[PDB]
């Protein structure tokens, strides 16, 4: 596969490497406060973790959108992929169980902590958009389990916390009019890429190039170069997935590949 | 340096933490302790001022950061309560006689408050929503409602005829005043000694903590009857001397700034939201 | 349809809520408010039940729908008290040396008691499991009880002497006893003024809410020492002016529904397992 | 394979498909209430994901079997797949981390909503029955890692929630002898399907057959036919794999995998 | 046990469950209940302990295990109290004006302490953590603070003058004193009346369980004002009787049990461990 | 239960019968006996109830399960008669005058009513269908009906004057009244002395069983006159002395359990479910 | 497999279903309008009753065509597997049920057993041609 890739792209052919769980995702674990306060007792925001071919986020509200414009509060999370990828088989679920959980959460500057409390609300109008160009290629509402983006760069969740019109006696308990808000209210979405296609050389949970790659430049003390960050870390090179890089990383993949057929 | 608008503050979930600035923080703020008069009364010490002051400099409070403000009694102090210090402690003396007195001091100070004037000569007024509530402070205040219908006619009272109207407040110092919703009501008060204003529940006052000096919980900061929350800023301490009161607030002063927070309302980031 | 049988239920997620069902059972269900003479007495009008009733109606119920029952005090409305509306709200006045007759009446109210008949002179009687309590009701009960041995002998009491028999109540105008589990007992009471019953406490009542005007919390509705669970459905309000207790109560009448939810058993499906 | 497997199903030899991750479960997070009542403050019963090659079922009550004979509550899960699966390496997991946090969920009929606050307690007496024809085919009892289940094509997770004879005081806080059940307790099963072999034709995390027909419809804007549902969604496919379903999906994935030879 | 003290205990998260050790546990274990002398009064039976004594053997209590003393009052009871048994279950009649008092009591008896003695004669003393406190108790404590400062003069009192020290306590039958930490204070007590320790709290103590009969929420255990714990050992009920109390705490007496553990008793019956 | 009610269930009809559940069921349920007073006057012993209870022993009915209450006869009963446990056997003694009154308490004791509040004061009112009836009882009921036109007028009888209505009962204790369908009704009635609700005939109640002491066969349980049915909980006997009547009862107790079902007792004994 | 191929309304005797894998019949009780004295007496308005409404519905497959072999009233191929099996004590294995009940195979009529079942079938037929 991998000097057939090298062949046609010599020639400027249509190349394509088949990625079981493509490492796409640069790390991140990062959160958005849409609305906050220096206690942080009232907030709105996202919480979000991309890690390798999986995308977990959480939309919370400490208030339950409770002064919502229509007991709706809308999260939206963009995921700008470093390269186009075709043929996803994608898996998405409801609940993002990584943030389903109490947790004390450094403040955007470090000065302080916040607490957070979830409680899992079922996430509503929940429109996943696989965009290319800036253009909508693939729409998935309420869909949920195994989907298909045929073409996309991008990826656009939607979803929406809504108070529940009706509440049992403990659920109303849960949720007052106003502070303090000890339960807050989330929603979530977990988005996994099991299978995909890419024109460029990525990582992924199946192939070892990378490890090969990375094994040999540490075995051997290799100095730092001018292209590849200073650990062969995935996450930077990602990252900055310049053309350069890529250039480089094919090549570099190609004679991993070309090594692991003897060694 | 954008003032008038919300932007959203994104983090990172494994950055670092940054030093304690409990130090700091006692040494460039001031600290407001506020007691019944019988307080300074039973402690009856010229100097206990001072003394109190140089214990919290043992605590790492500078000499003078610290002020004392006497009061004579709960409802005395419920008149248009003023605290002006970075961070407030009130020593409120429990008495199962001023349960809801005690609720509605607590409620006045404990939460954050926007008013406008209420001229009940000119206008008849509403409460629009759950947080909005009518607060009246004076030497007394005494409070009388006619709920009118869709046609300004009084349900279960005439307009001109007072002597009809329901009467919610009788003689009060502080009473904040919660009638049904969307309902017109002819309010008559003792304008001489007594104003009312239209008040709107904005959220929690973090830079003020009540401790409760005396008996069980009693205090619902809350007009809705479903809940009575505690929160942390509403403490309460078992007491038989005064001197053993203010010793423990000395002693556990981390502890009672920790659970209080900067007023968000003063400082610069709340510019032209509401103030500074 | 299929009454009498549990069947199972398996829902799933994403059916999407519903819309708010609160309207339609304002408009088809029925309020009780259930408060004490004083309470009138304060308020002194002859129309205050009607412009609560519109007050209501501006809230989406019905005109003709909320009812107002009075009673005298706690130990009169302890009387075998009847709480027929679809919602009940009482609304109970605090006092310090009522706690047990206050905590008494909230248990018989707030939860579901399938009661049996008692004949102290013919049968002896045991409390099988902790939800099995004697419940005592009428104009005034005492009860003296005489455990028994497995010889059938009174142990510290003589089953043919009822002065060494020992007292569990005097006077009172409800009881509910709580006496060793699988022992039997003699009992002695004045069945000629009040009525005994063997009650198995089967679960909450969902219809009936207790707001205590006034006080601390200090109802124990569990005879468990370990427990004293205060659900939703217990309210306490601090309070000067019943006026106000009833603004309050009407203002938020949409969260003190929500904190009760319609009987279990008083609807068609419990048919052919209790009731209807 | 495909190819091969075409070939001896036209002999009408056995074929096999190996997949890695098959995608033999339709998406399905629904919940079984045995004990109810209105108020939704005393209930027994189960809630489970079945997505893909994974099943997440957790059994609740609410009461911790304080009343339940024994002090043991047994809970039932069987789930019947769509094609028989054989050889089939499978990992069960104790806990289900999908229903061990606090959670809102709509009830079975949409009117409302109730509350759950799990806390988990181990599985007790945990039996994974693999089933052919209703014959028990494999049987795993307390063993969790990875399991075989050589043939069988249904599942049965029979677990109980016992009630532990000795509490320490928190434990014994958590569970009262009668309402309110503020604290939940819970017994979970996690059941992946690692790899399997399969007569039919079924998607999975490894290949990008599904994925390319799907791409190929959605390009070309084919209209809805009469034997697939729209979109190709795996979910609605699989739930109804009718015999004219498999027989056009196997031709389909034949042809896209002949396709990707090339393209 | 000691040299393995700090080794670690590693545990499978799927090892069966043993047998309920509850039957094991009575048929070895001794209960104590520690009522007030008002409840033995208002009994007026002399045989009640044979009673209380077969009910328990009914709820599985060997005879002889379970042990009844008596107590005059909340103040007496605290001068060096003794827990005598393996289970110690302390009925504390509430009052609305010894709360400190109860709060003191409960304190001392839920709590391990290590104390040690003060020797307020000659030295000047401090309490370093707020772990450390003072616990003073006798026939009458009164207990005069006097701050220092690093010169030794005192800050607000002079040293020699005794009548400018600050007072902390009267006439006390026990009291736990909580200074400002770091500061060296001179102490006047009236040692020949009652005896002043240095005493650190160690955690919790899991054999002795207060039940509080009637009242509220009162009890404070923790000096710090932002918390007031209310754990598993501390129970509230309401009464009317005092046999129905006793015959709540016979019924549940599993479930008292169960909030309370084993290896809590130490060699000694004190309230405290001493080290002279 | 309740939200599976409308589900299906399925039986095979090769499912092997379950073991004989009448011993666990006497083992588990409670056993009224009404009789008049006649009967105990006429067997003139005290400790007739003791040996009733030890012969159902013998019968299987643990010592408790069975109780005997009195009534003075048909006419006292009717006024709100109460059904205290799980299987009701009321012994009614005939009498050839009182044949009405009979079947309304026959009618009443062995339906299922649902049973709304009637303001005769205040609303005329229809029965809507041939369930709906007019239960009234109480000291003595008298009901005169003013059958109304589209124009309320009333026919041949004048709204404002009573005097011309129609009466239907005269110093009744219970009387079912049955108008005619689609028609307004204005009512007078002795309110002061009885009361009057709109009731709905659910059903049958499977756990009372009407045995009727001498006789023939009289009752008329439905309105309908086509219709008498003779249904298996209604049973006559013979009788010259009642202690034959009470070893008849007992002796055959199986088969009177047996026309009987378990699941129709309600919590409370009233004899219909109130809805105000 | 889920479309209707053939409906009959009010149609009874003889039925053609030409290709079909469900049968759906729906059938109503109607109250009778108009009841004769006796009929009236039967169906009182409340309970007790004593008498029951019932309709009733009997479809009888008479012949068909499969592509999977069946038992069937004139064939002995399920008869002389079974008689064979029986005959010599075969212990039951893992395909069909044991006792080769007709009931439990055709309840769980998997390929596996269709396979099975068709060899033995045809096996059974060619061995009827001598035996
Ligand atoms: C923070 O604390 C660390 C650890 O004591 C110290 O080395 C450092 O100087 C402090 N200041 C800053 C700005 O990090
Ligand atoms: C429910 O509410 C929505 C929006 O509030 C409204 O448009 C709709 O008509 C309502 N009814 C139904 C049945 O959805
Ligand atoms: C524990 O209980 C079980 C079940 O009754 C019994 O078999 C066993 O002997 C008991 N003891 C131990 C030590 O397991
Ligand atoms: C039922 O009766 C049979 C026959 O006496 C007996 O074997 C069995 O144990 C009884 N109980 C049950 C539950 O079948
Ligand atoms: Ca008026
Ligand atoms: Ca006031
Ligand atoms: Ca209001
Ligand atoms: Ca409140
Ligand atoms: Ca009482
Ligand atoms: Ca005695
Ligand atoms: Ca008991
Ligand atoms: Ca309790
Ligand atoms: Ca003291
Ligand atoms: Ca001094
Ligand atoms: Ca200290
Ligand atoms: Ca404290
Ligand atoms: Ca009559
Ligand atoms: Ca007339
Ligand atoms: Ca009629
Ligand atoms: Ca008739
Ligand atoms: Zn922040
Ligand atoms: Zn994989
Ligand atoms: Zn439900």
């Amino acid at each position: 596969e991998y000097i057939e890739n090298w062949n046609l792209q010599n020639r400027r052919q249509r190349t394509g490497f088949t990625f079981h769980k493509p490492n796409i995702f640069p790390y991140s674990a990062s959160f958005t406060l849409n609305r906050s306060q220096p206690a942080h007792d009232n907030l709105m925001g996202t919480m979000w973790l991309n890690a390798g071919s999986e995308i977990q986020v959480a939309g919370f509200d400490y208030s339950c959108a409770i002064n919502a414009p229509a007991n709706i509060q809308q999260f939206e999370h963009i995921v700008q992929l470093r390269r186009v990828l075709t043929t996803a088989t994608i898996t998405l679920l409801p609940d993002a169980e990584r943030f389903s959980f109490p947790r004390v959460i450094n403040s955007a500057d470090g000065a302080t902590t916040w607490y957070f409390n979830p409680v899992i609300l079922r996430p509503n109008n929940v429109e996943v958009e696989f965009l290319l160009n800036g253009q909508i290629i693939n729409t998935y509402q309420a869909r949920f389990g195994t989907i298909i983006a045929r073409n996309f760069d991008t990826i656009r969740l939607s979803f929406q916390l809504m108070r529940p019109p009706n509440m049992t006696p403990a659920v109303a308990a849960l949720f007052p009019n106003a502070q303090p808000f000890e339960h807050h209210a989330t929603v979530g979405l977990t988005l996994r890429i099991e299978s995909a296609v890419c024109e460029s050389v990525l990582a992924d949970a199946s192939k070892t190039m990378l490890a090969n790659v990375t094994s040999v430049r540490q075995e051997y003390a290799i100095p730092v170069g001018p292209v590849f960050p200073p650990g062969m870390n995935w996450t930077d090179l990602i990252t900055n997935y310049s053309p350069s890089r890529e250039d480089n990383l094919q090549r570099v993949f190609t004679v991993a590949s070309i090594r692991s057929m003897l060694v | 340096q954008n003032y008038g608008i919300n932007l959203p503050i994104t983090g990172s979930m494994d950055t670092a933490y940054a030093n304690s600035t409990q130090e700091e923080t006692f040494l460039t703020s001031t600290l407001c302790l506020y007691y019944p008069t019988e307080a300074a009364t039973e402690i009856n010490d010229n100097s206990w001022k001072d003394t109190l002051s140089q214990l919290f400099l043992t605590k790492g409070w500078p000499t003078g950061s610290v002020y004392f403000k006497e009061y004579t009694d709960i409802a005395s102090f419920s008149v248009d309560p003023q605290l002006y210090c970075d961070y407030n402690v009130v020593l409120m003396k429990y008495d199962a006689t001023l349960q809801l007195d005690m609720s509605e001091l607590a409620d006045l100070i404990l939460n954050e408050w926007l008013c406008n004037p209420m001229d009940i000569t000119l206008y008849y007024y509403q409460q629009t929503d759950e947080a909005n509530k009518w607060i009246s402070m004076g030497s007394s205040c005494t409070i009388k409602v006619c709920p009118l219908n869709t046609q300004t006619l009084g349900i279960g009272c005439l307009t001109t005829d007072t002597a009809t109207f329901e009467e919610v407040a009788t003689a009060e110092k502080l009473v904040i005043t919660d009638v049904v919703d969307g309902v017109n009501h002819k309010l008559d008060v003792t304008t001489a000694t007594c104003t009312i204003r239209n008040c709107k529940k904005l959220g929690p006052r973090e830079n003020v903590a009540v401790i409760q000096v005396g008996g069980s919980d009693v205090l619902d900061i809350t007009a809705d009857p479903t809940t009575a929350p505690q929160t942390e800023r509403m403490m309460r301490i078992n007491w038989k001397k005064w001197w053993q009161v203010f010793y423990t607030v000395v002693d556990y002063v981390n502890q009672i700034i920790q659970a209080m927070s900067k007023r968000s309302r003063s400082l610069n980031s709340a510019a032209f939201y509401y103030r500074i």
